[PDB]
């Protein structure tokens, strides 16, 4: 199959500048679990 | 899609009679039904199940006999439009009575 | 090699949308958590598609 | 290497835009400047 | 229109033509089916034929004319122009073979009025499984295809009815396919009971508690949703690998495998599969890993074995 | 009856009594009476685009207007079949083209958790459905259970093609928002034609103040 690693994906989001580490953070916590 | 492609080719006013048919399970004739209805073969003609099933099982019907009445069983040959099968069973589709599950003999 | 001036599109056979296949998906099967790997001829297959 | 960098060969847009048309069945060709076959896929 | 209706008001429409009077109605066709059962054996004897093959030449004649060809056994044959043949050589046996044919006929049409008026059942067995994992379809066809499997089991000499004989088969096909299609993997058969009991755990302890406490399963999110300030990302989008050729796989396992046969099989074959196929075979334990010894000397043993199997002196 | 005795005018089906020793004949015959899409396949196959462009010269022309509006709006499919297009009998499906796998992946997030397309659960719904009519077939047929496991059979070959068209198909009861088909990566917001045009992120590349 195939892997990945969410941490640096994260980082490369939080980069890219899409919306502040904010938004992106309530992303990655939603992302975890409910 | 905004012009029917199916219906456009084929003939069918391009909206529903697909709409009703792929879906449910209206049905369209294909070839020879030879078959009585209120006119003979219907070759491009849609339906639905009430008037396809008049046209696969027939035409049979249930009268229910509560327990202990029974008039016309012996008449278990024939039956007329709007018949009397007991004091509260009347039959109004035409055909030929018959015996279904009996009590006493 | 060949150079490519024109494109066109079409309705395309069955009998076509075999050709371009390789094999068939048989099982709704995508792959199992026990090993990450293609489960029996799924949407995933390496004889189908190719090696991942 | 120290080469020049060749262009394609051909582009992955191209060579996608055509099996992601055909994951709906749509026969889409690529012809030659006399409408003749061309294999896009690199044998 | 929605389909939600429809397959109701097609369910309820014929089992509102036949609801099935509970013992003369339901009792005459169970008889029938069987009536045809014995007469399609009692045929393959006088013909030499297969009993499932005749069957289906009888089904095939029932509804008319369909294409659906499949036996076990045998997968296809010449359907439109050898079905007759089969009907003629049917049409030469005489009066007291024919009467066979008569009741199997009858007996196998009844098996569909059997059917198509019992799915009431299936409607109400099927929505006690809402929010399962199935849509509401996927769950009555999977009871419906119950009690299809239901209908070549009914034995009507024992006096029990079939509208509880087919509530089993229909919830053995339900749990059957919700333990498979319900997520993307294929799920334990274990797994779905364990999970289902712990979320009625969890309401069950939050409805009061208001702790989360201390002491294989989570649900996929899909690949493309707008993330940010409900934009135009897809989340596959912000996704860049950690490498393509995955190797120490296959390399390894050749190895990994081969290598264990080979101390597995030179020490004794009692002592190194208790735990080959223990550890490695289904489950697991050791409160019952003992095919008849003490649970106290099948630790004995385990541990003994693996310790030569280690290092042998 | 009776080996050639007897025989039975009107039109209809057969039902051998063995009480009473009488067959009854109930109104029927072979009613060639078809249903979803296997219907269709035929109604395209038997068509004569020939006969239907002269015959749709005629309604267009001779009769008055208000009434060959349609006449030439059907005219014009008709005709572009004819020309470099190809038979309608195409338009209905039997085989499903599968999108290569890479393209709408699945992967292994962290460490126990995954991602999925859109594309594979409606992949996967239609294996499902195709796999059960199948295995319906097999083990006997009663119509109404065959018609609906055949309707369900259109919905997801309409579900995996296009959404929304229909009323969106969702994947649990939390995420309730239409799945990715295949005609969502082909338009919208970057799709696969527009993307293109629209502009990527470039390797060898930077910025600072000026």
């Amino acid at each position: 199959m195939r892997t990945v690693s969410v941490e640096a994906i994260v980082e490369a989001l939080v980069a890219e500048g899409a919306l502040r580490p904010e938004e992106i953070a309530d992303f990655v916590e939603r992302i975890t679990t409910l | 899609d905004v012009p029917s492609k199916i219906g456009t080719l084929l003939d069918l006013s391009a909206t529903e009679l697909e709409q009703v048919l792929y879906f449910s399970k209206y049905i369209v004739l294909d070839p020879k039904g030879a078959i009585l209805n209120g006119v003979p073969v219907e070759k491009r003609q849609l339906l639905t199940d009430e008037e396809y099933r008049e046209l696969r099982y027939g035409k049979q019907e249930t009268y229910p006999l509560p327990p202990g009445v029974d008039a016309l069983v012996k008449d278990g040959e024939e039956v007329v439009k709007g018949q009397e099968l007991a004091p509260g069973v009347v039959s109004r589709l035409d055909g030929v009575a018959l015996y279904r599950f009996p009590r006493r003999v | 090699k060949k150079e490519v001036r024109k494109v066109r599109i079409a309705l395309a056979s069955p009998e076509k949308i075999r050709s371009w296949s390789y094999g068939e998906v048989e099982k709704p099967e995508t792959i199992n958590y026990r090993t990450l790997k293609p489960e029996r001829d799924g949407l995933f297959d390496e004889r189908i598609f190719g090696p991942i | 290497k120290g080469e020049d960098v060749p262009e394609p060969s051909v582009p992955e847009s191209f060579r996608v835009l055509v099996k992601e048309l055909q994951a709906l069945a749509l026969d889409v060709q690529t012809l030659d400047e006399k409408d003749n076959p061309v294999d896009i896929f690199e044998g | 229109k929605i389909s939600t209706s429809d397959p109701v008001r097609q369910y309820l429409h014929e089992i509102g033509q036949v609801p099935l009077l509970t013992l003369e109605e339901e009792v005459e066709l169970a008889r029938k089916v069987e009536e045809g059962m014995e007469a399609i054996k009692k045929l393959s004897e006088i013909t030499g034929l297969d009993p499932d093959l005749i069957r289906e030449v009888v089904r095939a004649k029932i509804l008319g004319s369909a294409r659906v060809r499949h036996i076990p056994g045998l997968k296809e044959t010449l359907d439109p122009k050898t079905v007759e043949e089969i009907d003629q050589k049917l049409k030469s046996l005489p009066k007291e073979h024919k009467r066979y044919l008569h009741i199997a006929r009858e007996g196998e049409a009844a098996r569909q009025h059997l059917i198509e008026a019992n799915l009431r059942l299936v409607v109400s067995i099927a929505k006690k499984y809402t929010g399962r994992g199935l849509s509401f379809l996927d769950l009555i066809q999977e009871g419906n295809q119950g009690l299809i499997r239901a209908v070549e089991k009914f034995e009507y000499k024992r006096r029990f009815k079939f509208s509880t004989y087919a509530t089993w088969w229909i919830r053995q096909a339900i749990n059957r396919a919700i333990a498979d299609q319900a997520r993307t993997i294929r799920i334990p058969v274990h797994m779905v009971e364990t999970i289902n009991k712990l979320s009625r755990t969890a309401r069950q302890l939050q409805q009061e508690l208001g702790r989360e406490p201390t002491y294989i399963a989570q649900e996929p999110v899909s690949l493309e949703t707008p993330i940010g300030d409900e934009k135009d990302s897809f989340y596959g989008d912000f996704i860049p690998d950690e490498h393509l050729p995955s190797p120490v796989d296959a390399a390894t396992q050749s190895l990994l495998s081969e290598e264990l046969e080979k101390a597995l099989s030179k020490l004794s074959e009692r002592e190194a599969m208790v735990l080959k196929l223990r550890k490695g075979l289904i489950d697991g334990e050791e409160v019952g890993a003992f095919f008849g010894v003490t649970r106290e000397r099948i630790r004995q043993i385990e541990n003994k074995a693996l310790r030569k199997l280690k290092y042998h002196e | 009856a009776d080996g050639g005795k007897v025989k039975s005018d009107v039109y209809g089906r057969v039902e051998v009594d063995l009480v009473r020793n009488v067959v009854r004949v109930v109104e029927s015959y072979d009613i060639d009476a078809r249903m979803g899409a296997e219907a269709i396949q035929q109604l395209l196959k038997e068509l004569d685009l020939e006969a239907l462009e002269k015959e749709l010269l005629e309604e267009m022309k001779h009769p008055s207007r208000a009434r060959r509006a349609k006449a030439r709006k059907r005219l014009e499919v008709v005709r572009a079949f004819l020309d470099s297009g190809n038979r309608p009998e195409w338009m209905i499906l039997e085989a499903v083209p599968v999108l290569p796998p890479d393209l709408r992946p699945m992967v292994q997030v962290d460490g126990g958790r995954f991602a999925t397309s859109d594309l594979n659960d409606l992949y996967r719904r239609l294996i499902n459905r195709n796999n059960r009519l199948k295995k319906l077939l097999a083990q006997g047929a009663p119509e109404i259970i065959i018609r609906n496991e055949k309707r369900m059979l259109q919905e997801a070959v309409d579900a995996l093609l296009d959404n929304g068209r229909r009323g969106a198909p969702v994947t649990n009861p939390g995420s309730d928002r239409p799945l990715r088909s295949l005609t969502d990566i082909l338009s919208g917001k970057q799709g696969r034609f527009r993307q293109n045009l629209l502009g990527k992120r470039v390797d060898y590349s930077g910025r600072s103040v000026i």
